[PDB]
């Protein structure tokens, strides 16, 4: 059961220079492992078949090295269509584990998220729920923690988050702080708060509303 | 004694067949104690250790043959080691690994005895050229480099520039052929090699097959015999943990009978135990049956008759 | 050319098998061997077995021995993968790829180059329910800022996915349909946006959400208050 | 070529044996690719498709024989189809199903060649009358309708009014008998049928058995041979997914040897692959071993020798 480890857990390199990666094996695979190009929601396209030799329709720029423990995938001519979750795969031992994920991002100046928070509807009050999401939009990089509070006292077990793939044009990210309560819990409290935390935000961005304020 | 004077040569080599794991070929055939099971009967066993095989980084393939320089260097190193242990008068027990080592395991054996014969127990003929191959593996092409009659029909493969052909077409006998290419059977009928495929083994029985084999190789003149055994030459109900299993082959009984009749000539002078792959057993009990089978084959090559063996001293005292 | 076609996106509750076709075209079958590999979303790719088409060799994987069965159909070259005693950990995309038969006539191959396009398999006992879109959008009032966007939520649909467009897809700037997330009650939640500023009050925008597995459409007219 | 010109006739029929599932007999022998494994070597394979078998609703039994009209109509339809494909000069590969189809599979074969012989590889003799039966099945009674010497000792069964007896008692050879009724062995010794049960197969070996079989059927005069193979005639460690498994039978090796010696006469002119039951494997791997065994038997009938096969063109270019 050879565990295959990839040394860049994440990666963010601009359209430009080399984007060398690493896949470390637990044993000597000995020039017998492969490289893939799984774009999100697609089939993992093969990059390099056995540690080198540039499989059958790879464009011009994806040589690699290996032989025989830690193998390197080089992206010499970066070509920003190639921003895909790469994977390494041992083959010559069973069972056949893959790597972990090498999500090559896009590099831009660090954008700040647009923080806003939204109340439950009156039609929800005819259905019987409470749904408040603090939305953060067009930031870079991904890492944001968002805290919820019951007028100041923190919330758990409904606080859910969700990230997108990086946009092609502005190369940013977005995160919704998904949170759902009940109708009876909605009319109890008013000042529903959202504590954002981004690297561009030196102070935690607190965006809040009151119940029936707007 | 003259026979059963074994020099074991390990060979952890896996770049002639795709299913890796036979790097731990000698590892499992020694940790199941081939040496100590040889040391009850008077076998002067000298372990020459596993070989150090270098790892060529720029291993560019041939047209279809892939990893050719690794097999060339490994078989050259093994042929040097086998000629070393046959100048010591021992019996070269090579155990791998894969049949891509048999190039050197017979070339180094013929560096000392140029008039040998080979009993090739395999499911396959292993006689593909680099041109007639479809697999592109070198565990399927050792014999074509070793036959003298295929010179000129073999291109100069990178790594095999040292290989001088060593045996003739009428000095190799196959036992257990049941998975033969069209190209391999065309070579096998053009050169007129005396083979005993599973049709003839079922026809004659393994007694008549071994009698005709020893009459074919030793009936003209006494000469060394090089049993290059393979563990898919047996039935996969006995050796399932092998690289290319082909169903309906030699039994464990018939395999032991082949080895016992090679021993009782007193002219066995080299042995190969190839393609033992201890990671293709679906249970470890399958690996256990494979390795115990290969150990019992090796022991019956070197004197362990199933009738029993006694030391020539009085026991009734 | 060399392809593999799969069909189809199937949901099974904990119940019967997930027998998936993998039709092998272009190359000669009974000369290579198709393996199978799962992928949980946002996770790695766990290998889960390999049949040869030379002669039907089973060769399954660890942790499911057992659960998978795999056969061939080498008249019509598809390859099948069943599962037994299904469980909610098997919410994965089941790819099929070709190892090559590791017999003796089959060409050297270790490296998976036909790959099938994947198969959406979520194993859950929820029921096929229509979604329930729940936004508001005061776009564009001026509460505290100059950039007030507008967005929707999609609640309570099964199975995947919904299709959310804005003004029948005409409003295109800032369209980022957010992928789904599974609840604690085995239901799903998703969202989308566009980006106006605070200086566009006369933008009555409807998110046009369609979940065709329940075959219902919810178009939400939004008016600020 | 003259031989290996196969017309495949499927036969999904299960009303001659109780263990249903052999309706998917041709389904699994075709989805394991018998056609494409025939099409490498020069086999002009023409699939005539599975037959449409009607379902008689008022299927009243005989005294002990149950479902007799279904077997009568199915074997009449199959005998018409076999005489159709033997007027086309092909070799009738019938594959089922169960041995209740062999009535028509030999009657239609004798509508074209009235002087044939049958090599009957089964664990059982299948020679019960409707009177001497204890089972009441018709997968155990095909041969008694087909022997000419049992006319008068066969009552007019509903459905079998068309059956004219076709072969004599001395033109059928059994191989692999190991589960014989008292009534069946009384018929087998009264008619003097030359059988090779497992006593004689263990005595002589399968080489001497096939030599005496071909000398018994073809030594007098060249004539068509109809191998009516059955997959409980092999050992249940090789074909466990069959209807009536009887332990200790022919090996996969000996089964392939029977088929290869029938092929190398060049007079095989009809083949039956019966009692393949893909739902009696306790694992699907058992079904996989059964169907791969039956496919390999069929391929070795039609030219796949285990020594290998080459096309008669140069490969060393």
């Amino acid at each position: 059961e050879i565990v295959m480890t990839q040394s860049p857990a994440t990666l963010s390199l601009s359209p430009g220079e080399r984007a060398t990666l690493s896949c470390r094996a637990s044993q000597s695979v000995s020039s017998y492992l492969a490289w893939y190009q799984q774009k999100p929601g697609q089939a993992p396209r093969l990059l390099i078949y056995d540690a080198s030799n540039r499989a059958t329709g790879i464009p011009a720029r994806f040589s690699g090295s290996g032989s025989g423990t830690d193998f390197t995938l080089t992206i010499s001519s970066l070509e920003p269509e190639d921003f895909a979750v790469y994977y390494c795969q041992q083959h010559s031992l069973l069972p056949r584990t893959f790597g972990g994920g090498t999500k090559v991002e896009i590099k831009r100046a660090d954008a700040a998220p647009t923080v806003s928070i939204f109340p439950p509807s009156s039609e929800q009050l005819t259905s019987g729920g409470a749904s408040v999401v603090c939305f953060l939009n067009n930031f870079y990089p991904k890492d944001i923690n968002v805290k919820w509070k019951i007028d100041g006292s923190e919330r758990q077990n409904g606080v859910l988050n969700s990230w997108t793939d990086q946009d092609s044009k502005d190369s940013t990210y977005s995160m919704s702080s998904t949170l759902t309560l009940t109708k009876d819990e909605y009319e109890r409290h008013n000042s529903y708060t959202c504590e954002a935390t981004h690297k561009t935000s030196t102070s935690p961005i607190v965006k809040s509303f009151n119940r029936n304020e707007c | 004694a003259k026979s059963r004077t074994i020099g074991i040569i390990g060979a952890p080599f896996s770049k002639g067949q795709p299913r890796g794991g036979v790097e731990e070929g000698p590892t499992v055939l020694r940790k199941a104690g081939l040496l100590e099971k040889l040391k009850e009967q008077e076998c002067d066993v000298k372990d020459y250790g596993d070989l150090p095989f270098a790892d060529i980084p720029n291993d560019s393939p041939f047209q279809i043959v892939k990893n050719p320089r690794s097999v060339g260097k490994a078989s050259e190193q093994l042929a040097g080691k086998v000629a070393e242990v046959k100048k010591n008068g021992r019996i070269s027990l090579v155990l791998g690994g894969d049949h891509s080592l048999a190039i050197g395991s017979i070339s180094g054996h013929a560096r000392v005895h140029p008039d040998l014969g080979v009993i090739w127990v395999d499911a396959h003929t292993d006689i593909n050229t680099p041109l007639t191959t479809t697999s592109g593996n070198l565990h399927g092409q050792p014999v074509s480099f070793l036959l003298k009659e295929l010179k000129g029909k073999i291109p100069d493969v990178p790594g095999f520039s040292w290989v001088t052909p060593c045996i003739s077409a009428k000095d190799i006998v196959y036992i257990g052929l049941r998975d033969v290419d069209p190209g391999e059977h065309y070579i096998l009928k053009t050169l007129g090699i005396k083979y005993f495929s599973m049709t003839e083994v079922d026809r004659l029985g393994i007694g008549k097959v071994m009698e005709e084999t020893l009459s074919y190789l030793l009936g003209r003149k006494k000469r060394p015999i090089h049993l290059s055994f393979d563990v898919d030459g047996l039935d996969p109900s006995f050796t399932p943990a092998t690289g290319t299993p082909v169903v309906g082959g030699l039994t464990y009984r018939e395999g032991l009978y082949i080895t016992e009749e090679i021993y009782k000539t007193g002219l066995l002078s080299g042995l190969d135990i190839m393609e033992v792959n201890p990671s293709l057993g679906k249970t470890p009990e399958e690996v256990t049956r494979t390795v115990n089978t290969a150990v019992a084959i090796t022991l019956a090559c070197f004197g362990l008759a199933r009738e029993g063996n006694h030391k020539p001293i009085d026991y009734l005292n | 050319q060399v392809q593999l076609v799969q069909s189809g996106a199937e949901v099974k509750k904990p119940g019967a098998s997930v027998k998936v076709s993998c039709k092998a075209s272009g190359y000669t079958f009974t000369n290579y061997g198709i393996s199978w590999v799962r992928q949980a979303p946002g996770q790695g790719l766990e290998w889960m077995g390999w049949i040869s088409a030379y002669n039907g060799n089973t060769n399954y994987a660890q942790k499911l021995q057992g659960r998978v069965t795999m056969t061939t159909d080498t008249s019509t070259s598809t390859a099948y993968m069943e599962l037994r005693s299904l469980r909610s950990d098997d919410t994965a995309v089941y790819y099929c790829a070709r190892e090559g038969a590791y017999g003796y006539r089959s060409p050297y191959h270790n490296w998976f180059d036909p790959w099938g396009q994947g198969t959406l398999v979520t194993v859950s006992s929820a029921k096929t329910t229509p979604p329930s879109v729940y936004p508001l959008a005061p776009g564009s009032a001026a509460q505290t800022n100059s950039m007030v966007t507008l967005g929707c939520l999609v609640k309570g649909y099964f199975p995947e996915p919904v299709t959310v467009t804005w003004n029948s897809g005409s409003l295109s700037s800032g369209v980022h349909t957010f992928p789904a997330v599974l609840q604690s009650d085995l239901y799903t939640l998703s969202s989308s946006v566009t980006v106006p500023s605070s200086t566009w009050p006369s933008e009555t925008v409807t998110c046009n959400v369609a979940h065709p597995a329940s075959s219902t459409k919810v178009d939400k007219k939004i008016v600020p208050r």
